């Protein structure tokens, strides 16, 4: 029926954006799917998948067809969290573009410039910090990106860019 | 904090 038929459709959107699959986001995509949930796993929106993922295309094909920059999964994360998480620079290049917050805090007040920072992701550490993303912002426990950095070229990059 | 679980992606 119509309700299963949505549900097999919007399952088969979310994993097509977390595979890359262009092809199959394009027939799947509908304006009332195009930010749908995962809601067996983190409540992630296609456009997460596509941002964790690295799939630059289908997420700027996402971004075309109305998907929401800032929506946030059942930790507060928005898709740029997940590009600065895993280090992907064209991703968040592309949501920045898209006018994401640069400075957008999840659940525990973590920026993406604070899981960049965690991550090792030196690169998109400087990308955001070039967007104004704010190196004195403190976390839920206290914690600057500084304070979360183990990597030597990542603690000099942020040491720089504060006061 | 402790219940911090990591981002989807790769």
């Amino acid at each position: 029926g119509p309700g299963s038929d949505l549900l097999r459709g919007d399952a088969a959107l979310l994993d097509a954006a977390k595979k890359g699959c262009l092809a199959r986001v394009q027939k799947l995509c509908t304006p009332e799917n195009i930010n749908c949930r995962d809601t067996q796993g983190r409540n992630s929106t296609p456009l997460h998948l596509a941002a964790g993922y690295n799939n630059l295309e289908v997420a700027e094909y996402l971004l075309e067809h109305g998907a929401d920059v800032n929506a946030q999964d059942k930790g507060g994360l928005i898709p740029l969290h997940n590009a600065a998480s895993y280090g992907h620079v064209d991703i968040a290049a592309l949501l920045i573009k898209y006018n994401t917050c640069v400075n957008a805090t999840d659940k525990w007040a973590f920026t993406p410039l604070h899981e960049a920072a965690q991550k090792g992701r030196t690169q998109l550490c400087a990308l955001l910090l070039a967007h104004g993303a704010d190196p004195t912002m403190k976390n839920q426990e206290g914690q600057t990106p500084l304070d979360l950095a183990t990597a030597d070229d990542i603690r000099a990059l942020l040491i720089d860019a504060m006061p | 904090s402790l219940s911090r679980t990591p981002a989807d992606g790769r």
